[PDB]
């Protein structure tokens, strides 16, 4: 797509912790399937959005609970899926009152994000204490976008708030078809014509070190066990002390940016276009890839659309996956 | 003109009745849009049936308390569940109260059981209208026989696996089934136990039925005791079920039919979108000119 | 009712840290309680997209000469390049190489003297407890100044909440400097300087919007 | 078992210009300090693997991919290629005059997608450890920014390591390559002894960074300009549609002629 897209992404993940996790259709029972994909599914998405966040919220014996506050590492969302496997699933989910504690956290974030929320859900007794077409009303006019990754079924009322908040409703098949679908929701989705877009107030504040040898340094512990730090990265609006970079600034309200975290997401803006793939012979007087200097000892032979040079598979699979640029339209 | 007549050949031999086109439409699919099972087989090995004629047999309403939950527990957006006779749902819900069955019912979905009163039925009906669609899950179970299925339709999500239970006879009614009987064998020719096979199949498939609107809805409806399986019985079908009746579904277990059930939605719950259907069970303008598509319906039709 | 009173206080228990804090503020004749307990609740075509090409990165100094230069190279390095490979004779010479084992021993160049890092670990625990509490007291400050302070809110009832904020801070100073002289007179090392850069900071944008809005004044 | 990717910046008018230059280092101690570090990488274990990628001007044609003078055998063979590529490309060669500055990323992305094929090539049994080495000596263009961090992402993702010898001058997208992916930096203070550099910091692999003390990182500036006057930002705007740095605030966003909101 060339489309606008949603790039400040507060996501924020319903787990369900219900009795039908405890079910066994996955190879292990649901909820260490659900849990190693969302461990892989922070791990690819904050190593694709830097400036975004996540939350976790298990929804357990109908109540929900704010397991991961809404911050952008993946250390402590992993490391609490991690402690999250040893838990328990007893009792039936709540859609309300987990639609309502991240619509209370993600009322307040500003205009521009486009806040989603991601609920992976299985059972279908959707136990809520009060009346979800209200939500669903509200969450409309509050300009979130809530997705539901399904299993075992299609229910009416998910699909009814996926199609009403904007979102997109699924259903899971394999351990391949559920990684396809996390893979899908990792990107940057696009934007409706509700969304603000606005001009957020950014700081990239330099690395610094111990000044010269420390001489008249400024030696501070740190900004949220922590040791004595020398120096590091502070910040242009307030001037404390962050150790790591991209951390939205605790006692400001700005966003921090080294800047190439701006460089990790420009992909998107300027995207790939389609391989013309051609698996016969047909014409090949170019018989080497110019991605590597081989010969295609297979039948499937790709070409570019400008430049028109010669891709094999392996080269089709890392460029259109990793490298996220054609090799010849560089030259 | 009928959804499920079946079969086409008694309908001359009772109403006097001469025509000049008998014709049954077969179901062209480009996706299964339905699975009809037929759970005869309880997850003890136990016979499902109703031969004991509404007098309570004790392992047999266990298996359909059994099927009921586990079915419940598979199935999205409302399930529908059709018994024999208000005696026999009476006794059914009663034994699965005293039995410890029907909380469990509860706690996967909310039942709405029927009653015969003219205002009562309507608010059941509304209220599990309005719970297939505020999110939480629906079953409502009722008889075969009264107005609850004769023209109250269950659409898209309303009833996704219509549960059949039993084979439906008339068998509170008097003499004059006695009397019609043997009108039917003396004055027509029609035999005993012909019509009272076609009498249940056509009331059993009428309430079966309805769950499908369109290609893109889908239905699990399920038969659930081992009589829909002897040959005069499932003979009596029509043929749009018939076709989609496999030898391995005919006479499933409880298990292995809500193993079937799973698949089935799970299969079919994907995007199946109107550009999978041009080309088998959908025709645009242009893809009627074609006399290719002339011999396929020409080959989809057939008559009795 | 006395409600703030027991949920202040049943916080107090649950989170003695913010216990510390609350005594470390109000009894410490920074701020008065009741303040504390207060607060304390569509197509994208993108225009010039060579601006993303070359990025943030700074103008390096980027002067290629005339293109004299361009046929006098490719006049030079096409005759360089016909005769070639000598393996043996051209490669090293051995005193090159030794000079080249000289710098990377640990006295000489590209051996940067770094990795050093030399530390200050003399009394670790007990000053580390009174970092923590300092910490968290000059972030609980700080939290209250910068999240009153970034928008000028232009109105009388901000102003004063930024002048309770003033009074605070100026008391937080004297707080700071009575802390810093009851812990750094033990052993005389441990430099607390980065709080005092902090709070610095703080007076710096105080006066600096003072001086800011009387500017704004007419 | 383990894969160096070394690549050379076969810039011809920045050799041409140290050619000129009569200095005692010229191109050729330097591509033979290049196949001396091949051979020697090929010569430390029998699985080690071996690739070397020049970038020319306008092209990124790879160098490589019985016993006359007392070699091993295919060490002879490995050499003889490189020496005949390397003569086959660099005489033969053209002259154009709007894209005379050499490029990079092209030749990081051949390493890339020829470290997975060759990561495909791998059997269950044994697993490929790797890196790319980059011999840097000319001016990098600042016109493929875009390109380069995304193949700097792409070793980031890969866990391929990058290390860099830089010959004449300093280059901060290397030197940032070199941050983010694990790798190491080394800016060489004289030409000649450049393959003794090579043969202690740069030949040792991964289970021998941690065990070597090497020279220490140099601190990586994370500087930051905005698209609009080119100059050094502390505290910046950034679009949320274009994604676009402007140091200070104007209505309406040049970069993709956004209808601003303004409040
Ligand atoms: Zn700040
Ligand atoms: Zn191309
Ligand atoms: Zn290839
Ligand atoms: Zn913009």
């Amino acid at each position: 797509g060339q489309v606008r897209l949603g790039m400040m992404r507060h996501l924020y993940v319903v787990v369900d912790g219900s009795r039908t996790m405890e079910d066994q259709d996955l190879k292990p029972n649901r909820l260490t399937c659900t849990l190693k994909l969302l461990e892989y599914f922070v791990e690819e998405y904050f190593d694709q959005n830097p400036i975004s966040q996540i939350g976790i919220i298990v929804t357990k014996s109908k109540r929900a609970e704010k397991l991961t506050e809404l911050s952008g590492n993946p250390r402590k969302h992993i490391t609490s899926l991690k402690k999250a496997v040893d838990m328990t699933c007893h009792g039936e989910p709540s859609l309300y009152n987990s639609l309502s504690i991240a619509m209370q956290t993600l009322k307040h974030m500003p205009g521009h994000t486009s806040r989603e929320v991601l609920i992976i859900f299985s059972s279908l007794t959707t136990c809520d204490p009060s009346n979800i077409y209200d939500l669903i009303k509200t969450l409309k006019a509050a300009k979130i976008r809530v997705s539901v990754i399904g299993l075992s079924a299609e229910v009416r009322v998910c699909t009814v708030l996926a199609r009403e908040t904007g979102g997109t409703y699924h259903v899971i098949l394999d351990e391949s078809h559920y990684k396809e679908l996390l893979t899908h929701h990792v990107s940057p989705p696009p934007a409706s014509s509700s969304s603000e877009c606005s001009l957020i107030r950014m700081g990239f504040p330099q690395h610094t070190i111990a000044s010269l040898s420390d001489q008249d340094a400024k030696p501070s512990f740190s900004m949220a066990e922590p040791g004595l730090t020398l120096g590091g990265y502070f910040c242009p609006q307030c001037r404390a002390k962050y150790c790591e970079l991209p951390v939205e600034c605790k006692i400001c309200g700005l966003t921090l940016v080294s800047a190439p975290h701006l460089a990790r997401s420009y992909h998107h803006l300027f995207p790939l276009d389609a391989f013309q793939e051609i698996p016969l012979e047909e014409y090949n007087g170019e018989r080497f890839c110019y991605g590597c200097q081989g010969e295609l000892k297979d039948q499937h032979v790709y070409v570019c659309a400008v430049c028109q040079n010669v891709f094999c598979v392996d080269c089709d699979v890392f460029v259109h996956d990793s490298l996220h640029c054609c090799p010849g339209c560089i030259h | 003109t009928s959804g499920t007549l079946s079969p086409l050949d008694i309908y001359p031999k009772i109403l006097d009745f001469h025509p000049v086109t008998m014709a049954t439409f077969t179901m062209t699919l480009a996706r299964v849009c339905l699975c009809p099972m037929i759970i005869g087989r309880g997850n003890d090995q136990v016979a499902i049936s109703s031969k004991f004629e509404t007098r309570e047999d004790i392992a047999v309403i266990r298996n359909y308390g059994n099927l009921l939950l586990e079915m419940s527990a598979v199935v999205p957006d409302g399930i529908v569940a059709f018994f024999t006779s208000y005696q026999y749902m009476e006794s059914t819900v009663a034994s699965w109260y005293e039995q410890g069955i029907l909380e469990n019912i509860q706690r996967n979905k909310l039942l709405f059981i029927e009653t015969q009163d003219g205002a009562e039925t309507s608010v059941a009906l509304e209220k599990y209208q309005e719970a297939c669609e505020n999110g939480r899950g629906a079953i409502l179970l009722s008889v075969a026989r009264g107005k609850v299925s004769e023209g109250i339709d269950f659409v898209h999500h309303y009833g996704r696996a219509v549960i059949m239970f039993g084979v439906p006879y008339v068998y509170t009614q008097s003499r004059i089934l006695k009397a019609r009987l043997e009108y039917l064998r003396d004055q027509f020719q029609i035999r005993e136990n012909d019509f009272l096979t076609f009498d249940a199949m056509r009331h059993a498939a009428q309430c079966v039925g309805r769950a499908i609107r369109g290609k893109t809805d889908y239905g699990l409806m399920v038969f659930a005791d081992k009589r829909f399986a002897r040959g005069d019985k499932r003979g009596k079908l029509p043929r749009w079920i018939q076709e989609h009746l496999t030898d391995a579904n005919l006479n499933l277990t409880v298990d292995e039919g809500v193993q079937v059930a799973k698949y089935f939605l799970r299969q079919m719950a994907q995007p199946f979108h109107r550009e999978d259907q041009l080309g088998l069970s959908l025709l645009s303008l242009e893809q009627l000119e074609s006399e290719e598509t002339l011999k396929r319906i020409e080959q989809i039709a057939q008559q009795l | 009712a006395n409600k703030e009173l027991e949920e202040k206080n049943r916080m107090l228990q649950e989170d003695p840290v913010l216990f510390q804090l609350y005594k470390d503020l109000v009894v410490s004749q920074v701020i008065s309680a009741e303040e504390f307990w207060a607060n304390r609740l569509i197509a994208l075509n993108l225009k010039k997209s060579d601006r993303y090409y070359h990025g943030p990165t700074p103008i390096q100094s980027l002067q290629y000469a005339t293109s004299q230069d361009i046929i006098n190279s490719f006049q030079s390095i096409r005759q360089e390049m016909e005769a070639y490979t000598p393996k043996l004779t051209q490669v090293l010479s051995s005193s090159a190489a030794s000079s080249t084992i000289t710098a990377l021993s640990p006295g000489g160049a590209l051996m940067q003297g770094g990795t050093q890092q030399a530390i200050n670990q003399m009394v670790p625990n007990d000053i580390q407890s009174e970092l923590k509490h300092l910490y968290v007291a000059v972030g609980e400050l700080l939290r209250h100044f910068w999240s009153c302070f970034p928008v000028n809110t232009p109105f009388l009832e901000e102003k004063v909440v930024k002048m309770k904020s003033n009074l605070e801070r100026f008391q937080v100073t004297k707080l700071c400097p009575f802390q810093e002289k009851i812990r750094r007179q033990y052993l005389s090392t441990n430099l607390v300087s980065h709080i005092e850069e902090m709070l610095q900071t703080a007076y710096n944008k105080l006066h600096t919007w003072q001086s800011r809005r009387l500017m704004k004044k007419t | 078992l383990n894969l160096l990717v070394i690549v050379v910046d076969a810039n011809p008018i920045w050799w041409g210009k140290q050619a000129l230059k009569e200095s005692q280092f010229t191109l050729s101690k330097c591509i033979d300090a290049v196949m001396v570090l091949g051979n020697s990488h090929l010569f430390m274990n029998r699985s080690n693997k071996l690739a070397v990628i020049a970038s020319h001007i306008q092209e990124s044609r790879f160098l490589y991919p019985g016993s006359k003078d007392g070699k091993y055998e295919l060490l002879t063979s490995a050499n003889e290629v490189i020496v005949e590529e390397i003569k086959d490309l660099m005489t033969k060669s053209d002259i154009k005059g709007q894209h005379t500055e050499t490029l990079l990323a092209g030749s990081l992305a051949k390493a890339l997608c020829y470290i997975h094929r060759m990561n495909k090539e791998v059997k269950d049994n044994q697993e490929m450890k790797s890196r790319i080495l980059v011999i840097k000596a000319a001016e990098d263009s600042a016109l493929q920014y875009m390109n380069f961090m995304n193949v700097i992402f792409a070793a980031q993702k890969q866990n391929i390591l990058i290390d860099a010898c830089v010959l004449d001058s300093d280059s901060g997208l290397l030197q940032q390559a070199c941050d983010i992916t694990g790798g190491l930096y080394l800016k060489v203070p004289q030409m000649p002894s450049l393959l003794q550099y090579l043969l202690w910091v740069f030949l040792p692999d991964q289970d021998q960074r941690s065990q070597l003390i090497l020279p220490p990182p140099v601190h990586v500036d994370y500087r930051a300009a905005c698209f609009c006057h080119r100059n050094l930002i502390e505290i910046g705007y950034v679009c949320s549609v274009c994604l676009s740095i402007f140091c200070n605030f104007s209505p309406i966003c040049t970069t993709c002629e956004t209808a601003f909101k303004i409040s």
